[PDB]
């Protein structure tokens, strides 16, 4: 019955081979005993239990990772980080009803890159359709954290906008987002100007693509 | 110890999720038995437990809706989540949780984690019914690529020029819009000087509606 909840920190841990990573779980309230425990969740697989009882290893865990902390304050340590242990770790707390943290992604470390942003108005054939899709494209960029803000004819936009991401790439080691506007037939048709306005820390100042309707 | 799962997993929203765990190896009392349910691209969240008496602890974000039972005749553990939405629509793993521990003047569970799991059965809710997509191009270093909107179910395979492009392709995860159906991107960056002589098609594949768009400046 008592509600305890874990923040994991920090969010996104960029790391190269080789180094040490530190993740920590603060308990709004104390975790009794030693009831704690680590997961590590590889994309598309199940979690894994990789440690239990604050500091106690699970079977087939390597001695790269161990547990500390109490109270309040957790901390899970990776000596030596492999292209394996590339992935998410939540902390779970069972001193009282179990609950998990948000998660914290170890992911491999680049040099910043700043992102090629594109935009496509809608075909023919879909406004034919009866629906229009704007795509603003931001293609290989490095971190992950953007921000895509939509502006039809200066008017700013929010909820009528979805996102997607691409997985880190096995080779250059960047992202990919892509932001898809849906409007109607008719309230695409009513406006003109459609701009999409990209924000990035390898961005000077905030890059903004538009198009005309009919253009 | 193994960990079956099963159920079904395209439903309707207003409608009961049933799923069922069945387990192999070991003593089925003495342990505490746990669903846990992740969102495509989010965090885990724990839904709920049961031991062999019966005796139930859930999540009180979805007290009012789930219900954890258990069959000791055939080592098996059920959930039912009723009033379903678009926000159920997960991953769902059963888990073997803690042991009990007996002692003349104490008994309870202790080292509630969660190991093995089960593979994980995938719960989509939606209303809507199988559909083929709508293949539409995203017109143009240059980037060009191809809109594929309005399908269900997933996946969706796509390619370019039968296979020869697939340097610089990026194909992002599928985003279920609020209609119920999916949509789609895929995109590939060109020298700028192959837009004139080079021929770029998508190969759009839905095969549960057994379902080339040339994209052209």
């Amino acid at each position: 019955v008592h509600e305890i909840v874990l923040t994991q920190s920090p969010g996104t841990l960029s790391l190269s081979p080789g180094e040490r990573a530190t993740l920590s779980c603060r308990a709004s309230q104390s975790v009794s005993a030693k009831n704690l425990a680590w997961y590590q969740q590889k994309p598309g697989q199940a979690p894994r239990l990789l440690m239990y009882g604050v500091s106690i290893k699970n079977t087939g865990v390597s001695d790269r990772f161990s547990g500390s902390g109490s109270g309040t304050d957790f901390t899970l340590t990776i000596s030596r980080l492999e292209p394996e242990d590339f992935a998410v770790y939540y902390c779970q707390q069972y001193g009282s009803s179990p609950t998990f943290g948000q998660g914290t992604k170890v992911e491999i470390k680049r040099t910043v890159a700043a992102p090629s942003v594109f935009i496509f108005p809608p075909s023919d054939e879909q406004l034919k359709s009866g629906t229009a899709s704007v795509v603003c494209l931001l293609n290989n960029f490095y971190p992950r954290e953007a921000k895509v803000q939509w502006k039809v004819d200066n008017a700013l936009q929010s909820g009528n906008s979805q996102e997607s991401v691409t997985e880190q790439d096995s080779k250059d080691s960047t992202y990919s987002l892509s932001s898809t506007l849906t409007l109607s037939k008719a309230d695409y048709e009513k406006h003109k100007v459609y701009a999409c306005e990209v924000t990035h820390q390898g961005l000077s100042s905030p890059v903004t693509k538009s198009f005309n309707r009919g253009e | 110890v193994q960990l079956q799962q099963w159920g079904a997993g395209l439903l309707k929203p207003s409608e009961t999720l049933s799923l069922t765990c069945a387990v192999y190896g070991e003593s089925f009392s003495a342990f505490s038995w746990s669903w846990i349910r992740q969102p495509p691209g989010k965090g885990l969240e724990w839904i709920g437990e049961v031991d062999h008496s019966g005796s139930t602890n859930y999540n009180p974000s979805l007290k009012s809706r789930v219900t954890i039972s258990v069959d000791t005749s055939k080592n098996q553990f059920f959930l039912k989540l009723v009033s379903l939405t678009a926000a159920d629509t997960a991953v769902y793993y059963c888990a073997r949780g803690g042991r009990k521990v007996y002692h003349p003047y104490w008994t309870g569970y202790v080292n509630n984690c969660f190991d093995p799991w089960g593979q994980g059965t995938l719960v989509t809710v939606s209303s809507a019914s199988t559909k083929g997509p709508s293949v539409f191009p995203l017109a143009p270093t240059a980037a060009l690529g191809c809109l594929v909107k309005d399908y269900f179910p997933e996946p969706v395979t796509v390619s370019w020029n039968s296979g020869a492009l697939t340097s610089g392709v990026h194909t992002f995860p599928a985003v279920l819009q609020s209609s119920g159906l999916y949509s789609l991107s895929s995109v590939v960056t060109v020298p700028s000087s192959s837009l004139g002589t080079q021929t770029y098609i998508c190969n759009v594949n839905h095969k549960p509606s057994n379902t080339d768009k040339r994209v052209e400046p």
